[PDB]
């Protein structure tokens, strides 16, 4: 058998048991010989040959012999038309309508008008071609020639070049095209001129689909349709544009994210026109671009495209091995394309495409993701990135490996003055590269304001410079140090540079240190002096009673100033919740506090609740998710959600309330004293029973704003009473957490009812994302 | 009153482009926001971004994850009731098994319905009269195995070829495979309805050994390198080590026995009864058995999750359940219209494949 | 110019395209390849990758091409290249 890739899909059913063998045409250094010979190297051939061989269904289609000999005579014709075509031919596309466009020439006496005769016949032919890639049918009968009102010899005549050719062995005859490609042409020709004029009263009527997106593509070229005009007289405005328009701009927005895949096959689309205003016009709405990169064609395409892209912010761009390696030097060619150019084509093009990153001016965010980079790639990546004219205020390298070129980043560090978060993660940080990057700190340039070193190997002695630099004048308001083993003398080092009143540090993070109860009372005993730390998170490691003590003490001090207080998965005694509820009774610029995998019975819950009633609590948000609770509390928790004032976020977790509870609970709530605004539920064991309290609280419940039911089972008849209760007027519950996959079709149109009647209720699993306050700076 | 709706599933970007580019055809022949599934990028991963926590995890506890919800992808065609599907996720072939007929499908491909497969195999050519109930696949995707009701034996594809043929038949003529099973060592284990067991080497294809019991125990059946469990009408459990050639435990139950579940990273013993409840049971004590979850419906699949923290259950009552291991309760729901027979899972942990009706669906995991 | 290569069945067509090229000195090769062609099917299947060599120039260089996902093909071109820094110690 003998066939094409396209036809295996159909083939490999009925056949039991086939062998596969491949058959290839030119070879790739014969190829680029043979392209080599006819460019005209007049000063612009290493970028256009370049540009050539990198495209890869260019190459695809140049594999033929025959579309291989009408590339290169199409090249010697554009020799000769140095100045008729000004367009430039670096795509398939134009250079096959310039061969269409120079034949027709031909065979017209002169540059006129096309007769009226000869527009059908085109039309015609046109439009079968179309049918026949629609239908995938290649025979082309002369029946269906006859039926459109079309002759052989006037087609080969008027174009006067060889197209459809027929030859009949038997009595009947069959029509083949000299190409699929130039078939393919003719279809993407028709899409546009069915719009130009009607022509249906002298007719009496995905992979192969690619090439004719791409062939419609790139026919709209301002040139090419100007051309069009000009043979037929009649100005070229096709409807298909307005849809190509459409599908980019519905790719470049969605609720998710945009997916990078579709992001570089819609860059692929628009640099195959060669025009400013197509592309500038279809992508307008990014806002935030991913993209992953693996060939240099790519590169290429994105530095094209990316100087219409006025209007993105945010970029995060993945390229993991095209610079593993920093020199690499081969040859394609038996003899090199440029005699000496002192530089691989790779880095030149890179190089520009860091330029075009650098160059614009509204993005302010770079991400790398987890690309692995060289010591010269680090280098030219720092190089390009120190142009003055940039404006990026943010870097992130948590992901990426480039501990080679960390003494290239340091120098960008300090000459960049003008970003102010950066972040590294996951690179082990020697002794040497912490001195660097200490001295880059130090410099009065630097405006970095917040740095981050997570799972970042330190030293003792990395310790000892980490404090030097603290207790140095610099401009760190910011620091976090995360999954690091601290040592205790390390830990008394660290605190005695804390407790200097020079020092100006305003958040702090410390999560899975190698804190300890005597170590964590001296860092408190240490802290106490200090007054300018408002934001202080302590997590997974353990806390003695006197240490809870100690902070308490310090928290009765005046001057303290820490709003945010974050505890979770240390375990606090029965004694240290007197003393936080002590606390809590009078309490003042403490507005969130957070308590999660900690064991809290029923009656610390009683006392807490309690400590909350005070009219002297100012506790906007409290975070209880896997703390043991029963049923038992729930009495006193909707009393004192009823009496409280302030509290406006509250949030429960694995603790199983029980259906009672949440019948107390929501007793409570309908007599909607409390101004709470967000309300969580998770795998608390619901049941359907306590959904019309549900109901009957947020119909009267105007202050309620978010709310969250996952992992709990909710009966069909429940969805639609909490349905109903969602499309009361007097509901404004906006942000809900629930999964649209478990329930029935009922459900799900009750939902479209409801997002009909408000347009601002959204629906989303992930409750977790939606931040209204600023809760995860810590875990960034 | 489920009332269930049914709509295209990808809404692919690329099909709907297609679709724009069709009706304007149509149009000019006839004279005469918008939401988008991410495709499965090369059939290995969706790229898509995880879902926040609540809090950070511990340092050294950065492994465990649990799934969130499930969502589909694609939807697999075949004209008659599906019985056993197949993952091969370091192919990327998923496997489709019937009464009749045996499909062998590619997931690079993008579309929406499958209907064309890459390969397609029956073994009701070779005899007038073959009904297929069973099916099985190698972890080093080198054999694919395939048991018949009145059919013979058992026939075995090799993938590694580059064609695929019949590797021996090993005739079990007066036996039909109720079950078939297979370890990491070279040695085949295979259940019938008369209560026996008979046992083959693939090298050299010959018995070496032969069990008997009651009849219809041979229903279930758990493999381990020093664990054979057997388990059947009679409810009674047996757990032979091949060693000492002796059964080591025998447990008794109210009814019958029709799922079992086994753990990787420590073993624990799930048990699936016909009055649908869920029982636990840890082969390192050996002490007790202990049963958490109950169902209304009976239970005929079940799996367990290569990391060690959920196992997904799929029962008569046309629903999709998945607990967890520390407590046994479920965390999502998922139903389906039909009855659901079969069950699958990954090794990668992102995909998982389960039919119920005759034709098959893909779905993918979100963590 | 026709060349024959066989397919193997478990690789998918859309794979064949976009082949990635790698040149390399021919005497290095000729031992690069190896000298059985069993052990080529084996890592071809266990790394489900697809190469082919040839090389007519008259110069040392040859050209070796790839076909697959582009992680077998980084996979294929690290090996490759490891191959070759062991060749030039």
């Amino acid at each position: 058998i003998t066939t094409r890739n396209t036809g295996l899909e159909k083939l490999k059913s009925m056949v039991v048991s086939p062998l596969y063998i491949l058959v290839e045409g030119l070879s790739a250094s014969r190829r680029s010989q043979l392209v080599l010979e006819n460019i005209s190297n007049e000063s612009d051939r290493i970028q256009v040959f370049h540009s050539l061989i990198e495209n890869h269904q260019l190459f695809d289609q140049c594999q033929a012999p025959s579309v291989c000999s009408l590339v290169c005579e199409a090249l010697q014709l554009q020799k000769k038309l140095g100045k008729r075509c000004t367009l430039p031919c670096q795509t398939l596309t134009g250079l096959y309508a310039t061969l269409v466009f120079h034949q027709l020439t031909l065979k017209r006496p002169s540059q006129s008008a096309l007769s009226q005769e000869e527009q059908i016949t085109l039309v015609g032919l046109c439009m079968m071609a179309a049918e026949g890639v629609w239908t995938m049918r290649s025979v082309f009968y002369d029946d269906d020639l006859k039926n459109y009102s079309l002759k052989e010899s006037e087609i080969l005549a008027l174009f006067h070049m060889n197209i459809l050719l027929q030859v009949g062995h038997n009595s009947e005859q069959c029509y083949v095209f000299s190409h699929l490609s130039l078939q393919d042409f003719f279809a993407a020709l028709y899409y546009v001129l069915e719009g130009l004029e009607e022509w249906n009263q002298h007719f009496c009527f995905d992979t192969r689909l690619l090439g004719m997106k791409r062939f419609l593509f790139g026919l709209m070229n301002k040139d090419i349709l100007k051309t069009l005009e000009v043979l037929f007289e009649y100005p070229v405005i096709p409807t298909v544009e307005q849809k190509l328009q459409h599908w980019v701009s519905l790719i470049a927005q969605q609720v998710n994210g945009t997916s990078p895949m579709d992001t570089l096959d819609a860059f692929y689309c628009l640099f195959e026109s060669q025009d400013e205003e197509f592309v500038g016009g279809a992508l307008k709405r990014f806002q935030e671009v991913w993209l992953l990169i693996n060939q240099k064609m790519d590169l290429k395409v994105s530095s094209y495209c990316l100087k219409h892209c006025q209007n993105l912010k945010a970029i995060r761009v993945d390229i993991r091995d095209l610079l593993s390696v920093d020199n690499t030097l081969e040859l394609c060619p038996v003899v090199t394309v440029q005699e000496t150019q002192c530089k691989p084509l790779l880095m030149e093009w890179w190089g520009n495409f860091c330029s075009v990153l650098g160059s614009l001016r509204n993005l302010k965010e770079l991400d790398l993701g987890d690309s692995i980079l060289s010591q010269r790639a680090m280098k030219i990546l720092c190089l390009e990135l120190r142009n003055q004219s940039c404006r990026i205020q943010k870097l992130t390298f948590k992901s990426a490996e480039v501990v080679s070129g960390l003494k290239h980043l340091w120098k960008l560090l300090f000459s960049n003055q003008n970003l102010k978060y950066l972040n590294l993660g996951n690179t082990p940080m020697k002794d040497d590269d912490m001195k660097l990057a200490c001295e880059a700190l130090k410099h009065p340039k630097c405006s970095v304001e917040t740095l981050r070193l997570d799972s970042c190997e330190l030293t003792i002695i990395g310790y000892e410079m980490i404090s030097t630099l603290l207790i140095s004048t610099t401009r760190l308001k910011c620091l976090s140090l995360a999954k690091n083993r601290v040592g205790v003398k390390s830990m008394i080092s660290l605190g005695n540079a804390l407790s200097s009143s020079m020092c100006l540090l305003q958040k702090l993070i410390l999560d899975n240190c190698g804190l300890t109860p005597a170590s964590c009372h001296l860092l408190v005993s240490a802290l106490f002096s200090n007054q300018n730390l408002t934001h202080l998170c302590l997590s997974n490691n353990s806390l003695g009673t006197e240490g809870v003590q100690q902070l308490c003490q310090f928290l009765r001090n005046p001057e303290c100033a820490l709003q945010r207080l974050i505890l979770n998965h240390c375990n606090i005694v029965d004694d240290a919740y007197g003393f936080l509820a002590m606390r809590l009774a009078n309490n003042t610029k403490l507005t969130h506090l957070s308590l999660t995998m900690n064991p809290v019975g029923d009656g610390a819950m009683k006392l807490l609740c309690e400590a909350l009633k005070e009219p002297t609590c100012y506790l906007q948000e409290l975070e209880l998710v896997d703390c043991q609770l029963t049923q038992n509390c729930c009495e006193d928790l909707a009393c004192m959600i009823t009496t409280t004032k302030h509290l406006k976020s509250l949030d429960l977790g694995n603790n199983a309330l029980g259906d009672k509870g949440v019948i107390t609970l929501c007793e409570g709530l309908k007599q909607s004293s409390s101004s709470l605004r967000r309300l969580g539920l998770g795998a608390c064991k619901l049941t359907s029973n306590c959904c019309e309290a549900l109901s009957l609280a947020i119909s009267c419940n105007p202050h309620l704003n978010s709310l969250n039911l996952v992992k709990n089972d909710f009966s069909t008849s429940g969805m639609l009473k909490l349905c109903s209760a969602f499309q009361c007027p007097v509901s404004n519950l906006g942000i809900i957490g629930l999964w649209k996959q478990e329930y029935y079709a009922r459900v799900r149109r009750q939902l479209e009812e409801v997002e009909f009647v408000k347009p601002h209720v959204v629906i989303d699993g992930d409750w977790y994302a939606s931040d209204e306050d600023d809760r995860n700076w810590w875990k960034n | 009153d489920p009332q269930p709706v049914w709509d295209a599933e990808p809404q692919f970007c690329q099909g709907f482009l297609i679709q724009g580019l069709w009706e304007l055809f149509m149009d000019s022949r006839q004279k005469n926001a918008d939401k988008f599934l991410k495709p499965l990028s090369w059939g290995s991963e969706v790229l898509e971004s995880s879902c926040n926590q609540p809090s950070t995890a511990l340092w050294q506890l950065e492994r465990f994850t649990v799934p969130q919800a499930l969502q589909k992808v694609r939807v697999l065609k075949h004209q008659e009731l599906l019985l056993v599907v197949a993952v091969s996720s370091f192919t990327r072939h998923v496997f489709t098994c019937s009464q009749s007929g045996i499909k062998v499908w590619n997931l690079v491909n993008q579309v929406a319905e499958d209907r064309d497969p890459e390969s397609h195999l029956k073994c009701s050519v070779q005899d007038n009269k073959v009904y297929l109930r069973t099916c099985l696949l190698s972890s080093n995707s080198r054999t694919l195995f395939a048991g018949g009701y009145n059919l013979p034996g058992v026939i075995v594809w090799d993938l590694a070829a580059p064609s695929l043929y019949e590797k021996c038949q090993l005739p079990c003529e007066g036996l039909s495979c109720q079950a078939l099973a297979n370890t990491k060592e070279n040695m085949a284990l295979a259940g019938f309805t008369d209560g026996t067991v008979r046992i083959w080497d693939l090298r050299t294809q010959e018995i070496v050994r032969n069990l008997k019991g009651p009849t219809n125990s041979a229903r279930n059946l758990v493999v381990k390198d020093d664990n054979i469990w057997t388990g059947g009408l009679d409810a009674c459990l047996r757990c032979w080590d091949l060693r000492m050639a002796k059964v080591s435990l025998e447990h008794l139950f109210q009814s019958q026995i029709m799922s079992l579940a086994h753990s990787p990273t420590e073993d624990w013993l799930l048990l699936g009864l016909a009055n649908g409840q869920h029982c636990l049971f840890n082969s390192r004590k050996r002490d007790q058995v202990l049963t958490v979850d109950t169902k209304d419906n009976t239970i005929l699949g079940l799996k367990f999750s290569p990391n060690g923290k959920w196992w997904a259950s799929v029962g008569m009552g046309n629903f999709i359940t998945v607990h967890s291991m520390p407590t046994g309760a479920k965390l999502f729901q998922v139903p389906e219209v039909g009855p659901v027979r079969c069950f699958d899972m990954t090794e990668n942990g992102r995909l998982i494949i389960t039919g119920s009706r005759d034709c098959a669906s893909v779905y993918h995991i979100k963590y | 110019s026709l060349r024959l290569r066989t397919r193997p069945w478990w690789f998918p067509i859309q794979e064949v395209s976009n082949p990635l090229v790698l040149y390399m000195e021919a005497w290095v090769a000729e031992r690069v390849i190896g000298t059985d062609q069993a052990e080529i099917s084996e890592i071809e299947w266990m790394c489900q990758a697809l190469l082919t060599v040839d090389s007519v120039n008259s110069g040392n260089l040859a050209e070796i091409t790839i076909f697959g996902q582009p992680s077998a093909q980084t996979r294929m071109k690290n090996i490759l290249l490891n191959m070759a820094a062991w060749h030039k110690e």
